[PDB]
This record gives C-alpha cells, sequence and structure tokens, in this order.
C-alpha cells in the first residue's frame, strides 16, 4: 500500500535523474560533427548470382565465416547450405518441426543451429565420419518461440524466446548455463560483441538491453522506438550498435555515452523494417524491407545513397561477408541473391 | 566405418572374374567409388571410377572397355567385372571412397583391397629416390615431379601424398599438397610450386617407416609414381 | 504481496544503472568517424574493387 | 470449265468474290490484328504469373497471330479473281500457314476445355498441378503434330496455269479421295464431342453441389456455353457445304461443271467464318473470361 | 566442362541430386490439405479432436485418400501478431465454440461471460490481413446440454434483447445468425456452420464436404474462370 506508493515515486526519481544524467552530456550530434565529409557516390550493385531451390518462404540466413559458405532456412522444412562463388549446393537437412524462425553457422564451420515456434534449438554437426548430418544436441527449457541464435565458440551459445528471456547454454553438459531475465515482452533479436563479453538484445517492448555474459546480469537498457525492435546488430568497432524498428525507422545508439546518434527514415517509407546490417569499414548500413526492396544508408550522414531493387515479396533476411566482397538478401519470394 | 573387399583368387590365363566390396558403418549412397591397383614390389596405379549416383564412369585406358564397374546401392555392395583376364593382370586390388563438395578431402579410407594373381598423353609423375635410410629425431624429406603444371586457374593443386607401413594397407596423409588428413601428427607437412613438390617430416618416429606415394588428380588418367622408400 | 520484491528488485536495477561512468557524444562520434577513415581502402563494396580481383564476375 | 491439274477438277472464277470477300477480310484483319497483338503483349511483358494454364492460352494466341497477317496476300488474290502475282515460293507459305494456323487453334481450343473439367469435376487430382515445364513438353508435341500434317503442302508446285491466270487454292472440287479434305472434317466433328461433353458435365456438376448461388460462380455457367456457341457458328456452315458438295460429286460425275456454279460460290464466304473465331477468340478467353 | 577441373565437374553433380530431391519433396507438400484450429479453452476442442484423433501441436488423419494436418496452437500464450502470418496459406480455420457457457462467467472479470470472449476471438480472427481469402469452419458444442439448461433458465441473462420462448430450435438458430453475422468480407469468404454434440462421423464428412468445396472454387479461379 503505502510502501507501494513510496517505492513507486522513489523509482520514477530514479528514472528522472537517469534521464537528466543523459541528457546533460550531450552538446552535438553526429550530423553537426559529420557535416564535413564528402558522401559516397550512388552505389551501383548488380545481382551476380541467384540461389534457387527453396519453395516456400525464407526466413533467415548466416555466412560462414570464410566468405564463400552460408546457410538458409525456409518453411518448407530445409535447411541448405551454398556455395557462393559457383552457386553449387553443398548440404541439405531436413528439419523434424517445419515453423522454423531462425539458423546460425558456427565460426569454426562444424556446426549449424536451427530452431523457432517449437520451443526448442537444435545443433546439427557438419563434418561426421559417415558423410551425412545428424543432430548433435537439441536444448530445450524455453516456454515460448525461439527468436534468435548465436554460437560463441564451439561449445557454448546465446538464444532468445517468446517467453521474454534470454539463455546461456553450454552445449556439452545441456542445461542453462545463466538466465537473462528483465524484458516484459516478446524478444526478437540479438547480436554478439566482436569480443563476445557482451551482447545486445531487442524485444516487443520497444527498448533494448545490453548484457554481461560473465556475470549474467543487465547492464544497460535503451529506449526511444514506438514499436517491435525486429533486428539489431553491432558496429564493426564494437562500440555502437543499429536497431530496425517496425514504425519504419532505424537508429543508432552509442555505448559509453547512452544516447541516440541518428535516425534513418524518410517520409515516403511507412511500412516497417524486417533486417539491419553494416560494412566492413561501418560506412554502409544496408536495410531491408517490407515494401519488397533493400535500401543502402550513408551510415555517417543519413542519406540514402542505393537501392536493391530485384525482389518480388518482403525482404526477410540480408547479410554482409567477412572480407566485404558481397552481400545476401533472403526473401519471401523464395530467392536469395548476391550483389557485389 | 569399414569396407570389406572379396573375390580374388588365382584365375586362369584366359578368363573373367567379379570382385565386390561391403561398405558398412556410414553412408554409402553419398560416395564416389575408385578401385587401384597395385603390384608386388612396385607402385600403385588407378582402375576405374563410378560417382555417387551412377551417372559417370571412368576406365583405364590398359582396360577401358575391358572392365565394368558396377553399383548396388541399397545393398551397399560395389562391384568389378573382369571380363577379359591376361598375364599382365597379376596384382592386388583396393577400393577407395572419395567425396566432392567444395572443402571435402576426397580418399579418405583406403578399404583393404584383396590380392588377385592371374595364371602365367598422360601426365607424368616420378619419385626419382627408390629407398631412403635415415635415423631417428632427424628431419627428412622426399620428392616429386610432374611434367607440367598442376596449379588450375581456381587455385588448386592436385597433388597427393600418402603411405603404406610394412604390411599395411595405404592411408591419406596429405591432399592438394597443402592439407593434413585427420587422425594423422603435425609432423608432416608439404610444400612446393609449378611442377616440383617436397613432403617433409620434422620430427622422426619409429611409425614413419614404410613407402611414400605421390598421385596426380588434375584429370583423367589418374597416374602414380614409383615408390620411395624410408628407412630406420 | 509480491508487489513489494518486484518493486525492492526494479529499484535495486535503478539504483545500479545510474551509477556508470559517461563520456561526451562528441568525442564517441570523432571516434566513429577515424574508424571510418582509416578503413576506407579495404571494404570493397565502399570503393568499388577492380574487376580484376573479384570472385563474383 | 473442266481443266486437268493431274486429275479431273472444275474450277470457276465470278465477279462477285470481290464483290463481297475483300471487305470481308478487311473487318477480320483489322480486328484480330490488334486483338491478339495487344494479348501478345500482355502475355509476355506485363503477366507474372506463368502458371500451367497460362502457357496453353500463349500457344492459342500464337496459332492465330500468324493466321492474320497471311491474310491480305490472299485478299489480293480475290480482288484480281484468282490471279497470283506473287511468285510460286509465297504460294507454298500462304497454303501452309492458313491450314496449320487453323488446326492448331482448334487444338488449343479443346486443351483449355479438358483443363477446366478436370479442374471441376475431378479436384483432388495430380492432373491439375502440373509444372509450366511438363506443359510445355505437351506445347511442344501439339505444335509438331500439327506441322506433321501440313508439311505435304509444301512438296508441290501450287501456282497452276487456268489458261489466263495462275490459280493458288488447296480446295477445289475434284473426283478423287484426297486427306485434306478428311482433316477439314475430322477438325470439327471430335473437337465438338470433347467440348460438348466437358461442358454438360460442368454445368451439371456445379449445381449439384448447391454452388449456383455466389454471383461470380452464376457468372460462370455462361462462359461456358459461350464458348460452345461460337464453335457451331463458325466451323459449322462451312462443313455442310462440304457435305453438299459430296452429294453433288456422288449423285452425278463430273461431266457438267456449271452444276456447281452456286455452292462452290457459297464455299468461299462460308469459309471466311473460320478466319472469324480467330477475332472473337481473344475476347471471349481473354479478356471477358 | 572445358573450364571445369575434374574435382568441380562431381559437385555439379552432387547439386544436381541435391536439386532433384528438393523437387520431388515439393510435391508431397502440395497435395495435403492444411487446417487450423481455433478456440477459447473449454471449447471442445478435445473432443472435436478426440473423434478424429489417428509448443504447437500437430494432428494428421486420413479420410476418402486425403491427407489432413490440423495445426493446433492454444499453449503459446505470446503475442499472435507475430506468428499468426505463418499460416497463411492453410486451406481452412476450424473455430471451436461450446454454446453450453451462456450461463458461466468469465473467471478473469467476473462481468463479461464466456461466449461474449468467444465472439471476440471470433471477429478477431475473421477480419485478419492475413486471412481475407481463408474460410471459416465452425463448430457449435455441447449442445446436449443446452437443451437442459435452456428450459430452466432462458438465454435472455445473455441475450437480454432477444423476445423468444427460451425453446431449443429458435435460441440456437440466433446463437448461429448471431455468429455468421460478424462476417465483414461477404464476398471472398464463406462461414460453415454445424452443430455437434458428441457426434460420429458427422464432424469428419461436414469437414471433408466444406474442404471440397473450398479447393473446387480455388482451381476454378485459377484458370482465370472464376
Ligand atoms: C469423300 C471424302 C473425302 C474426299 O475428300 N473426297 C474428295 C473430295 C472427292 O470427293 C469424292 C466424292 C465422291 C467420290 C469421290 C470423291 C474426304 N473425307 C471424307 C470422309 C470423312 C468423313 C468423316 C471423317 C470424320 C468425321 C472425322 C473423316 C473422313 C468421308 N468421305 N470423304
Ligand atoms: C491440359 C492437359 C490435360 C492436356 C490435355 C489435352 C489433350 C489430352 C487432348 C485434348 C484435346 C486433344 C486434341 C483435340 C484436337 C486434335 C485434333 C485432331 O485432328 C488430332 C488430335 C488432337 C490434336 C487432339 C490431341 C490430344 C488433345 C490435345
Amino acid at each position: 500500500g503505502s510502501e507501494l506508493d513510496q517505492l513507486r515515486q522513489e523509482a520514477e526519481q530514479l528514472k528522472n535523474q537517469i534521464r537528466d544524467a543523459r541528457k546533460a552530456c550531450a552538446d552535438a550530434t553526429l550530423s553537426q560533427i559529420t557535416n564535413n565529409i564528402d558522401p559516397v557516390g550512388r552505389i551501383q550493385m548488380r545481382t551476380r548470382r541467384t540461389l534457387r531451390g527453396h519453395l516456400a518462404k525464407i526466413y533467415a540466413m548466416h555466412w560462414g565465416t570464410d566468405s564463400r559458405l552460408l546457410v538458409s532456412a525456409s518453411q518448407d522444412g530445409k535447411l541448405i547450405i551454398w556455395d557462393s562463388y559457383t552457386t553449387n549446393k553443398v548440404h541439405a537437412i531436413p528439419l523434424r518441426s517445419s515453423w522454423v524462425m531462425t539458423c546460425a553457422y558456427a565460426p569454426s564451420g562444424n556446426y549449424v543451429a536451427c530452431g523457432g515456434l517449437d520451443n526448442i534449438c537444435s545443433i546439427y554437426n557438419l563434418k561426421t565420419r559417415e558423410g551425412n548430418v545428424r543432430v548433435s544436441r537439441e536444448l530445450a527449457g524455453h516456454t515460448g518461440y525461439l527468436s534468435c541464435c548465436r554460437f560463441l565458440d564451439d561449445n557454448q551459445i546465446v538464444t532468445s524466446s517468446g517467453d521474454t528471456t534470454c539463455a546461456l547454454w553450454d552445449i556439452e553438459t545441456g542445461q542453462q548455463t545463466t538466465t537473462f531475465t528483465g524484458h516484459t515482452g516478446d524478444v526478437m533479436s540479438l547480436s554478439l560483441a566482436p569480443d563476445t563479453r557482451l551482447f545486445v538484445s531487442g524485444a516487443c517492448d520497444a527498448s533494448a538491453k545490453l548484457w554481461d555474459v560473465r556475470e549474467g546480469m543487465c547492464r544497460q537498457t535503451f529506449t526511444g522506438h514506438e514499436s517491435d525492435i525486429n533486428a539489431i546488430c553491432f558496429f564493426p568497432n564494437g562500440n555502437a550498435f543499429a536497431t530496425g524498428s517496425d514504425d519504419a525507422t532505424c537508429r543508432l545508439f552509442d555505448l559509453r555515452a547512452d544516447q541516440e546518434l541518428m535516425t534513418y527514415s524518410h517520409d515516403n517509407i511507412i511500412c516497417g523494417i524486417t533486417s539491419v546490417s553494416f560494412s566492413k569499414s561501418g560506412r554502409l548500413l544496408l536495410a531491408g524491407y517490407d515494401d519488397f526492396n533493400c535500401n543502402v544508408w550513408d551510415a555517417l550522414k543519413a542519406d540514402r545513397a542505393g537501392v536493391l531493387a530485384g525482389h518480388d515479396n518482403r525482404v526477410s533476411c540480408l547479410g554482409v561477408t567477412d572480407d566485404g566482397m558481397a552481400v545476401a538478401t533472403g526473401s519471401w519470394d523464395s530467392f536469395l541473391k548476391i550483389w557485389n | 566405418v569399414q569396407l570389406v573387399e572379396s573375390g580374388g583368387g588365382l584365375v586362369q590365363p584366359g578368363g573373367s572374374r567379379k570382385l565386390s566390396c561391403s561398405a558398412s558403418g556410414f553412408a554409402f549412397s553419398s560416395f564416389g567409388m575408385h578401385w587401384v591397383r597395385q603390384a608386388p614390389e612396385k607402385g600403385l596405379e588407378w582402375v576405374a571410377y563410378i560417382s555417387s549416383g551412377s551417372g559417370t564412369i571412368y576406365y583405364a585406358d590398359t582396360v577401358k572397355g575391358r572392365f565394368t564397374i558396377s553399383r548396388d546401392d541399397p545393398k551397399n555392395t560395389l562391384f568389378l567385372q573382369m571380363t577379359s583376364l591376361r598375364s599382365e593382370d597379376t596384382a592386388m586390388y583396393y577400393c577407395v571412397r572419395s567425396i566432392y563438395y567444395y572443402g571435402s578431402s576426397p580418399f579418405d579410407f583406403w578399404g583393404q583391397g584383396t590380392t588377385l594373381t592371374v595364371s602365367s598423353s598422360d601426365i607424368v609423375m616420378t619419385q626419382a629416390t627408390s629407398s631412403v635410410p635415415v635415423t631417428p629425431g632427424e628431419s627428412v624429406s622426399i620428392s616429386c615431379r610432374s611434367s607440367k603444371s598442376l596449379l588450375h586457374s581456381n587455385g588448386n593443386t592436385y597433388l597427393y601424398w600418402f603411405l603404406q607401413r610394412p604390411g599395411q594397407s595405404p592411408q591419406l596423409l596429405i591432399y592438394r599438397m597443402s592439407n593434413l588428413a585427420s587422425g594423422v601428427p603435425d609432423r608432416f607437412s608439404g610444400s612446393g610450386s609449378g611442377t616440383a613438390f617436397t613432403l617433409t617430416i620434422s620430427r622422426l618416429e619409429a611409425e614413419d617407416v614404410g613407402v611414400y606415394y605421390c598421385m596426380q588428380h588434375l584429370e583423367y588418367p589418374l597416374t602414380f609414381g614409383a615408390g620411395t622408400k624410408l628407412e630406420l | 504481496t509480491a508487489s513489494i520484491a518486484q518493486a525492492r528488485k526494479l529499484v535495486e536495477q535503478l539504483k545500479m544503472e545510474a551509477n556508470i561512468d559517461r563520456i561526451k557524444v562528441s568525442k564517441a562520434a570523432a571516434d566513429l568517424m577515424a574508424y571510418c577513415e582509416a578503413h576506407a581502402k579495404e571494404d570493397p563494396l565502399l570503393t568499388p574493387v577492380p574487376a580484376s580481383e573479384n570472385p563474383f564476375r | 470449265f473442266l481443266e486437268i491439274d493431274k486429275k479431273n477438277c472444275c474450277v470457276f472464277r465470278d465477279d462477285f468474290i470481290v464483290k463481297v470477300l475483300p471487305p470481308v477480310l478487311g473487318l477480320e484483319f483489322i480486328f484480330g490484328l490488334l486483338g491478339n497483338g495487344l494479348a501478345l503483349w500482355i502475355f509476355c511483358f506485363h503477366l507474372k504469373s506463368w502458371k500451367s494454364s497460362r502457357i496453353f492460352l500463349f500457344n492459342l494466341a500464337v496459332a492465330d497471330f500468324l493466321l492474320i497477317i497471311c491474310l491480305p496476300f490472299l485478299m489480293d488474290n480475290y480482288v484480281r479473281r484468282w490471279d497470283w502475282k506473287f511468285g510460286d515460293i509465297p504460294c507454298r507459305l500462304m497454303l501452309f500457314m492458313l491450314a496449320m494456323n487453323r488446326q492448331g487453334s482448334i487444338i488449343f481450343l479443346t486443351v483449355v476445355a479438358v483443363d477446366r473439367y478436370f479442374r471441376v469435376v475431378h479436384p483432388h487430382h495430380a492432373l491439375n498441378k502440373i509444372s509450366n515445364r511438363t506443359a510445355a513438353i505437351i506445347s511442344c508435341l501439339l505444335w509438331g503434330i500439327t506441322i506433321g500434317l501440313t508439311v505435304h503442302l509444301l512438296k508441290k508446285k501450287m501456282p497452276i496455269q487456268n489458261g489466263g491466270a495462275n490459280l493458288c487454292s488447296s480446295f477445289s472440287i475434284c473426283h478423287t479421295f484426297q486427306w485434306h479434305e478428311a482433316m477439314f472434317l475430322l477438325e470439327f466433328f471430335l473437337p465438338l464431342g470433347i467440348i460438348l461433353f466437358c461442358s454438360a458435365r460442368i454445368i451439371w456438376s456445379l449445381r449439384q453441389r448447391q454452388m449456383d448461388r455466389h454471383a461470380k460462380i452464376k457468372r460462370a455457367i455462361t462462359f461456358i456455353m459461350v464458348v460452345a456457341i461460337v464453335f457451331v457458328i463458325c466451323f459449322l456452315p462451312s462443313v455442310v457445304v462440304r457435305i453438299r458438295i459430296f452429294w453433288l460429286l456422288h449423285t452425278s460425275g463430273t461431266q457438267n461443271c456449271e452444276v456447281y456454279r452456286s455452292v462452290d460460290l457459297a464455299f468461299f464466304i462460308t469459309l471466311s467464318f473460320t478466319y472469324m473465331n480467330s477475332m472473337l477468340d481473344p475476347v471471349v478467353y481473354y479478356f471477358s473470361s | 566442362g572445358c573450364t571445369l577441373s575434374a574435382e568441380d565437374k562431381a559437385a555439379v553433380e552432387r547439386s544436381k541430386m541435391i536439386d532433384r530431391n528438393l523437387r520431388e519433396d515439393g510435391e508431397k507438400a502440395a497435395r495435403e490439405v492444411k487446417l487450423l484450429l481455433l478456440g477459447a479453452g473449454e471449447s471442445g476442442k478435445n473432443t472435436i479432436v478426440k473423434q478424429m484423433k489417428i509448443g504447437i501441436v500437430e494432428t494428421h488423419f486420413t479420410f476418402k485418400d486425403l491427407h489432413f494436418k490440423m495445426f493446433d496452437v492454444g499453449a503459446q500464450r505470446s503475442e499472435r501478431k507475430k506468428w499468426i502470418h505463418c499460416f497463411e496459406g492453410v486451406t481452412a480455420i476450424i473455430f471451436c465454440v461450446a454454446l453450453s457457457d451462456y450461463d458461466l462467467v468469465l473467471a478473469e472479470d467476473e462481468e463479461m461471460n464466456r461466449m461474449h470472449a468467444s465472439m471476440k476471438l471470433f471477429d478477431s480472427i475473421c477480419n485478419n490481413k492475413w486471412f481475407t481469402d481463408t474460410s471459416i469452419i465452425l463448430f457449435l458444442n455441447k449442445k446436449d446440454l443446452f437443451e437442459e439448461k435452456i428450459k430452466k433458465s432462458p438465454l435472455t441473462i445473455c441475450y437480454p434483447e432477444y423476445a423468444g420462448s427460451n425453446t431449443y430450435e429458435e435460441a440456437a438458430a440466433y446463437i448461429q445468425c448471431q455468429f455468421e453475422d460478424l462476417n465483414k468480407r461477404k464476398d471472398t469468404k464463406e462461414i460453415y456452420t454445424h452443430f455437434t454434440c458428441s457426434t460420429d462421423t458427422k464432424n469428419v464428412q461436414f469437414v471433408f464436404d466444406a474442404v471440397t468445396d473450398v479447393i473446387i472454387k480455388n482451381n476454378l479461379k485459377d484458370c482465370g474462370l472464376f
């Protein structure tokens, strides 16, 4: 009763204090100081390859770490591994549950991870002595659908689900080692830091949280959007990250100065974003939309400098290689394309 | 994982024969399969190749059209049929498995082969040495030379190094002249360029005694050099 | 009566997230500018790689 | 009029064909040209679906665009009262395009009506889900049984002396059994026995399931009768005239040709109905369907 | 074949066999009927499954040589706007409503009784953007107990604006019309309504007939005739 009111008032003035401390450290935005440099020219990228063979909507893709192999997942029930240079197919994997929503590639090349809408995260081994792929582990313990997964090393993995929970799993033993709690709504995405001692996650409560893998507690919270967060990614330096929301807006957040840096939006874009990704030097931000096409933003001046318009349905997933040679986009039309 | 060959023995001068292998322990339906000769006290030379799906077949120009490879995929049984036999077919035949996709390491598991004694252009691979005496602990080298470049345009170099111990079947050591097979120590290394190549050992143990062979896989026919033997 | 416990957890969190070190925004944005300036020659997509070594021709 | 090509044939040339046929073909050419040109542009630069039965209408749309550009030469032929001033070679193309782009419009006018039958009375079938690269095999074979029966009009020398002028005619009143004639009847009688059965069963099976209340599937019954009506209005009038010709050839021999003096004239008007389809084909199948 | 090496010519054939398998597996997914099952908890979904029994739960059965797969999502408890578009291309939606619940009052907010929640859920799933061309098969459940519960207590408690005689036939007819009045498409959408109470083989036959009509119309539209 009275304790409830006093605690609520205290927490509210704590929120006021956080806001005032955040506002006292801002004196100039990114546009002011970057108003000096020269804009990149219009980027023309052509479809160099077209990977085809999926029979339904494509939901996720991930680039292998050698910049030549990639994996993709569709509601057809298939997980496919491609060779980008020659357009060859290397492996096809059948799934037990058709309703998949994520996939990931291990940074060594030995494992892939899949899962969605079944509360499970399955781990497959690519390099076995018997010439096929068989399921190596099957992590259970979430009470909602899986919306992202990323390998930390060859024996750890991090997941986010629809029960407003993130988890860290030791694949060897098979149980959660750390549980990350604190969102109030469904968690839609996560991304790992370059050194893998931190990660960021984004949820349907219109906020983002930074987590510490070692000590397992929330470090920092980011607000400013107005709808779900569908996509999130780190800057190559590891000191910034960009979010893509459901209100036709992208945003850039800065870790050491917990502010908002810049907004990527236009008055003729009214539909939401599905995917966000960065360039090798962090000069380009690519965003996938559901107006059927992709957009390229000069990530330092907030103006559009290209369009990847070659898809017939919604653009669901998107990625850039580790050397920066190509871009891949997958679509609800069941096609994948590579741009250079 | 294992391959079991059968069918060998003493045959009449003019005759026929049938050789099988049973594959147990892996996914036989996704492996291309080779047959490979080796004469007594001599090198080993390739026979024939059937791919996964039984769509492509390659034969040995010394038996081309006089042999036949065949496959039974449901029951995991690979066949070779010698329709006509002659004096110079006295050897021992091995069966080797191989898979081709980006990053694979063909010629992994070599089978065990069966002996077969009969009653009585192509690239040039040359191992100039025949025997090498060397005491343990000190680094050793072996050399192999071609009649032309094996470096394709895409960047590969289809040179293979592998080893036969005294009384044993061979095992892959180096595929594509740079890469190391699975289960073998880092003591071995392969280097070279253009047409000339060297295999080397840094720390010498008592398990390296044997005979080394170099192969090329640039195109058919697949050609082997003579043996370069090492002694303790 | 779980409301007091949830409030305790929330107020602990609001205590601790108000207790970090902060820097200016101009310094970090200049750090972004520097990381962009010092890697410009290495990203193919920005300055188009010559047609003689991209493998997607 | 009795001339000898290799047979005993009558040939007539009246100052009446020039009075009626040129304007009729002008109407049948100035409309079919645009009617199939616009349809054929839409079927390749603005139709972005490409399912297994818009690659059976496309063949029908390219089997009558070719019997349109072939018409002005025959118009020239009649304006001059059976007088061919365009040399030997075109007189063998222009009698192979007409007789092959006509039988090749019937064939793709029947496949549509077997497609529909299988869609309606026999759902849950394999044949309704075929791929559009296994439907082009059938298109290429149906373009191969068409050309296969019309080549024998190429291996001849049609231009023939008629005393003064030259006649280029695949149709003549001769007294020998041929194969072109039997084809003229077979192109009509079999597709009738297919289309009528299909259109009766669709309409019956779409109304014993009480589905005849939705306002769009009560419009769908009419466009299954309209198509079967403009196939007996076009192709039938010129077939009973050939039966009449056969009866005239059989009741008396080819001894007094002027007996045919009337019936023959009628034929070359009624055959002008066979081109009529090719202009009201792309309105009851593509636009108003 | 000319530029390719000898090892790059076996990767191509491997990829072609992968293509063959992916193609031949897609002809078995397009030859099965998919249904999405919805209800309001104890709405008889369990017994309606029981009469047809062979995270998300999947049931499959067969009748007259036609494979059916029901997807039941009653345990998700998540925000439905994030995964409702996965079922965009199903054949039909089966909605189960128990009409022995005109007297029961829902627990969470005692004022509003359960059938009002059922009509809310029907009106929410019927007018979705993802299901604009999807048909809805409606089952009205527990009509046995309705007959005993209607005579003692009038349905005026839930339907004060109802002027009848509390007679079984017209009360049920009023309820069925009240449900079918929630539709707002009326041109590309049909609602099939059935009365069921532990009845045998009538539910299966009803589903088969309704799906046959759905597929007949879909085929007729596929060629441009509809
Ligand atoms: C005479 C004839 C000819 C013929 O050309 N005769 C010459 C003109 C010359 O005409 C004659 C007349 C009398 C005597 C000699 C020649 C062609 N087809 C047929 C048919 C036929 C009827 C139906 C069908 C099916 C319905 C599809 C097939 C063929 C039957 N008769 N017949
Ligand atoms: C769409 C699928 C079902 C194709 C079915 C159409 C096939 C089976 C049928 C329908 C109509 C048939 C054609 C009708 C027209 C003729 C003219 C006749 O002088 C020769 C046979 C021929 C050429 C038939 C060949 C076979 C045919 C094309």
